[PDB]
Parts: structure tokens; sequence; C-alpha cells
RNA sequence: AGUAUGAAAAUGAUUAUUUUAUAAGCAAUCAUGAAUAUAUUAUAUUAUAUUAAUGAUGUACCUUUUGUAUAAUGGGUCAGC
RNA sequence: AUAAUAAUAAUAUGGUAAUAGAACAUUUAAUGAUAAUAUAUAUUAGUUAUUAAUUAAUAUAUGUAUUAAUUAAAUAGAGAA
């Protein structure tokens, strides 16, 4: 003689296919058979010294700025950096480059900035996009004002709404169990 | 004499690779002309719009004063009427008439391009993707491997059901979810087509003598066998 | 006529059912009649 | 001749601002007082907007013509085609 | 030895029939971020040598562009029957 209310625990069936099996791929993906030869991503100082480690693994003790030998030995340098740095290389970038060193400044040139500041990185969607701060324009009267988009703003405030929720309501909880305790 | 007239490169590097990762396991030298093309965007313009033109089905048919359903009666008598002269009602220059200069039935919107133009087009469509390092080679039995093909992953191009979990992980790992991709297969590959059809909207699966220009640019990453590469290289030769 | 069906219900009045994403959503009510044209079921006091 | 929606116009009534009962003609443009309205920099001796004081200038538009204000052709207005 | 912009000197810039060159609006197809602080349409006032677009305020939608741009095309622009 009651509103029994359609909270999970009241549900007894073996319906919502649709949602079984999302789960059931979600649970797969979480656990699944997979060779990922790229785990933790590659810091500059990092990079000086693995181009050595690759180096050593190669081709022993031999100058980082003298051409590769043969083109095996120069495959197998390219997928040892590739593998310990976490950023596969450009086949095309593999053909130009015939030194360790040069490897390394392309590196730089490169990966090295989108890894350390995240939003400065290469979405494809807009190829001619441009990533300009106050520091870039030289000067005290020319300024970027901060491009924080507005969903992110409004889901801070939302959060920190929920926060304040929490807190005054939790006190005002506390002082209630005190007024009824004495 | 004429100095500064060097040899040109005629070998560029592709990595070959093993499909449900991308363990790259030897390098393949492919020649200059089918890889590392000057992008001559002129030329790709032209074999793109001449593909959309002939997938064009072109089904325009609105009735002309002929095919529109009215009688031939003179609706009104030429004078005395104190009115505008008239003919039968299908004119369109009255609102329940025919149209004028009606397109009818199956329109032909197909157009031509010499095959040489054709080829030089698609090979630079290839080098393009190429450039981007969004061209990527699979294959192995063929050629020497000098890294050992691993275990629990082959060089065919192909994989609830499994695959399809392996596909999605695969998608995971290499940070092209939401992006469109295109399968070049030898021939018909159709576990991988099971397993990519969830993400249909966002994948090509093509096989060899189908692939288009159009499909390659259109594709954000490609990914082709070593055999149908060879293949089409051979097709789109110079000679 | 033909898309009404006729059980092929998967309710019969007389038993006991639970009403969701209504205004009473979360109710209980003893399902008194069905509409056969509009296959739809009449609740008791509820719904 | 589907269902929603509809500050689209032509068209009607009404109210407000303004001009108008010694003034004459494509009803506009330019000059130029005055009155009203709005304006979170009207600081004002301010700025915009509206409005047929008053002055000057000003033969509708198309078509066809050697040539049209023509009293030559065509159009009641708006919307859609 | 190019392009874009800005100078200096010069010459040229009425136009029917007609020829030549260059743009914009609308709609569809290919590619395509983004977001209710966004967008679309409308009204009013601004802005850019301005058939266009944009800014601000206002009103109505809509969990949101076939959106910017480049191509391809057109039932692609109406006071004149
Ligand atoms: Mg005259
Ligand atoms: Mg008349
Ligand atoms: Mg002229
Ligand atoms: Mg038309
Ligand atoms: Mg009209
Ligand atoms: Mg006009």
């Amino acid at each position: 003689k009651n509103r029994l209310e359609l909270i999970p625990e009241n549900f007894i069936g073996e319906g919502s296919r649709r949602c079984k099996r999302q789960k059931e791929l979600k649970l797969a993906v979480s656990s699944a058979p997979f060779n990922q030869w790229l785990s933790r991503d590659k810091s500059d100082n990092q990079l000086d010294d693995m181009i050595l480690q690759a180096t050593e693994k190669t081709l022993g003790k031999v100058d980082q700025d003298v051409q590769f030998s043969d083109l095996v030995a120069k495959f197998q340098f390219t997928k040892f950096l590739q593998s310990k740095s976490g950023y596969l290389i450009p086949d095309y970038e593999l053909t130009t480059l015939s030194t360790p060193l040069q490897f390394k400044r392309y590196i730089k040139e490169k990966i090295l900035p989108s890894a350390n500041d995240p939003k400065l990185a290469y979405k494809e969607a807009e190829p001619n996009a441009i990533h300009p701060f106050s520091d870039n324009y030289a000067s005290p009267n020319i300024y970027v004002v901060n491009d924080v988009t507005s969903k992110e703003q409004k889901s801070k405030y939302d959060t920190i709404m929920k926060e304040i929720q929490k807190l005054e309501d939790d006190a005002t909880r506390k002082a209630l169990e005190t007024a009824r305790s004495a | 004499p004429l100095p500064n007239a060097a040899i040109p490169p005629k070998y560029a590097l592709v990595t070959v690779r093993s499909f449900p990762s991308l363990e790259p396991l030897t390098f393949v030298p492919v020649p200059t002309s089918t890889v590392a093309a000057p992008l001559r965007r002129d030329i790709l313009w032209r074999a793109v719009v001449y593909e959309n033109d002939n997938r064009r089905v072109g089904a325009s048919n609105p009735p002309g004063r002929s095919e529109n359903g009215f009688s031939r009666r003179k609706l009104m008598p030429q004078k005395g009427s104190g009115r505008a002269r008239v003919g039968d009602a299908n004119s369109p220059t009255r609102h329940n008439g025919g149209r004028a200069l009606a397109r009818t039935a199956p329109n032909d919107y197909t157009t031509e391009l010499p095959s040489k133009v054709y080829s030089m087009a698609f090979n630079n469509a290839l080098s393009h993707q190429y450039k981007s390092g969004k061209l990527f080679v699979i294959g192995g039995e063929k050629v020497d491997l000098i890294s050992p093909t691993p275990e629990l992953d082959l060089n065919r191009l192909d994989l609830i059901f499994e695959g399809e979990v392996i596909f999605r992980k695969f998608l995971e790992e290499f940070q092209l979810k939401g992006k469109r991709l295109l399968f070049i297969t030898d021939k018909t590959r159709e576990g991988l087509i099971k397993s990519s059809d969830p993400y249909k909207q966002k994948v090509d699966v093509i096989q060899k003598e189908l692939v288009e220009v159009n499909d390659i640019l259109r594709a954000q990453a490609v990914f082709i066998e070593l055999e149908a590469l060879e293949y089409l290289a051979m097709a789109h030769q110079k000679e | 006529e033909k898309t009404s069906f006729k059980k092929e219900w998967k309710f019969i009045p007389g038993d006991r059912v639970v009403v969701m994403s209504g205004a009473s959503k979360g109710n209980i009510a003893v399902i008194k009649s069905f509409d056969k044209r509009t296959n739809s079921f009449i609740l008791d006091e509820n719904g």
C-alpha cells in the first residue's frame, strides 16, 4: 500500500539488453589481449638520454652526429626510439633523417611542446590554428585573454556550488544533531 | 654546362606493420613517383570532381508542359474576354503548369578524364597521405622481416564476437576514435568488415581494385596491405 | 483494427502494476480494464 | 485541402508624437527653424531618431520609338510561382 | 624578374544595342571545428566605400548549423508578359 520508487534494487528482470551489451564491451576493453608497445610517454632531459640509450642498444659506441651505416640498423634504431618514447614517428621523417642527433632535434621541434602544454597540441579539424599568449607579443599593452571554454567554466562553477552545498548543509545537520543531543 | 644538375632520389621507405596493433616489422623501399610525388592539388581536383560526377544518380525529373497532366484545351477564346491571352493550362507561366526547360528522366552527369591523369592523381593522393604520416602499411608474407612478427597478431588486415572488442581496443590505443579511416584490402576480409560495422559511419573498407581518390583524400588515416599497395603502384605506374 | 493486438497484451485486467514516468511516477495500482482501440489500460483509483 | 508555428506584406480600426483650416502640382532630395522621443561618459552650448514651419531644386516607372510628362504600351496593392 | 599594401608623376574612368572582365545573395553535394555565455530569424540603433556582412539591445525558436572556407553544381535573384 505504498509508492515503491524506481531504484534498481526493487527491479528484477533480464532486460536492458542494449545496456548490458555496452557494459560487457566496456569490461572487454578494460581487460583485452593486445601488444601495446608504447605505454608511458616521454620532458627534454629524458629525450637527451633516450637517444644515447638507443645508440648503445643498436650500434655501440659511435658519434650521434655521424650518419647511419646500414638501413636495417637505422630501422632498428628508429623502432627502439619509438617504443621507448611512446610517440611513433611518421615514415617520411624516418626516410629523411639520417642521424640520431637529427632525430632528437626533430622530436624536440615537434612532439615535445605538445607533451608539456596539452592545449598547444595539434587538432586536425583546424590545421591553421594559432595559439598566442601575452608573453609572445613583447610589449606590456598587448595581452591575450585566456581561452577557457564557457562549458568548462560552467562545470567548475557547478562543482563549487555542489561543494558549498555539501559543506554548509553538513554543518547545519551537525548543528541540528547537537541541538537534539542537548 | 648546366650546374646544379643533380639526380633525383628514386625510393622512399614505408614501414610494414601487423594489423591488430601496429608493430613495425620491416622497411620497404617504394618508388618516389607513387609515395613522394610533389603535391599538385590541381591534378587532385580534376580527379575528385570527375569521380563525383561519375557517382551522380541524376534523378531530377520535374514535369515539362508536355508531361504535365492537363488537357490541350485553350482555356479562353483569343479575344472578347478583356483578359490576357491563354493557351493550354500547362504553361510554366501559370502556377499549376509544367516547368520551363525541364530536366527529364535519367540525367547523365558523367565526364571523362585521361587515364594517365587519373593515375597521377591517385599517386599524388597516396604521396600526400604518406607525407601526412597517416599512411600505414600492413604485411609480412612476401618480404624478409627484420623484427619477427609477434604472436597473437597477423599481417592479413583481419580479425559479442571478440573481433569487435579487439578493434575497439586498437582504436583506443591509436587515438583515432572519432576520425574516419580507410582499410584498403587485397581480398574480402569479411571478419574485419564485421568487426568494423559498429563504427561504420567513420570506417571505409575497400577492395583494392575499387579504391577511389576521394576515399583516400576523405580518410583521416589509411591502412593498406603491402600486396595491395604494390598492385596499386603497378596500376598507376608511369610508362 | 490490424495494429491493435489481441495474451498479446503484456498484462491482464485484475493484476497489480507499477507506473513510472508520469505525474505519479512510481505508483502502484490494480489495472481495472483495458481500452482495445487505444491499446491502453485504466488503473483502479491511482495512476 | 497534412500538423504545428507565424512581429511577412498588402488591408481595417484605434492611440501616441508631430505637422496641418490664405494654401495649388510625381509628394522626394537638399537646405533649415521649431516640437517631441530615446540615450548608465547629455561634462553641454550634447548626439541620434521622428515630424509636409519655411526656402530651393524636381514633368512617375517600364515598353516602343527619329522622338514620350505625354492625352502612345503595360500594370489596383501585396505575397508565392 | 612574385604577391600583398602604401607612395610619387602621368593618362584614363557618360553611355542604348553590343563585347569583355570581377564579385555578392539564395539552394543543393563533397570536406568540416564549434556551442543555450551558443545559434537561427526578426525589429531598432550603430560599424565597415555597405545588393553584403558584422556589433549591441530586444523577442521567438532550437540541445543546436551542409556553419567558416575551397570546390562542384543549379528550378540561383522579378514593378513590368
Ligand atoms: Mg521630355
Ligand atoms: Mg491600365
Ligand atoms: Mg563606363
Ligand atoms: Mg527562377
Ligand atoms: Mg514578387
Ligand atoms: Mg527592381
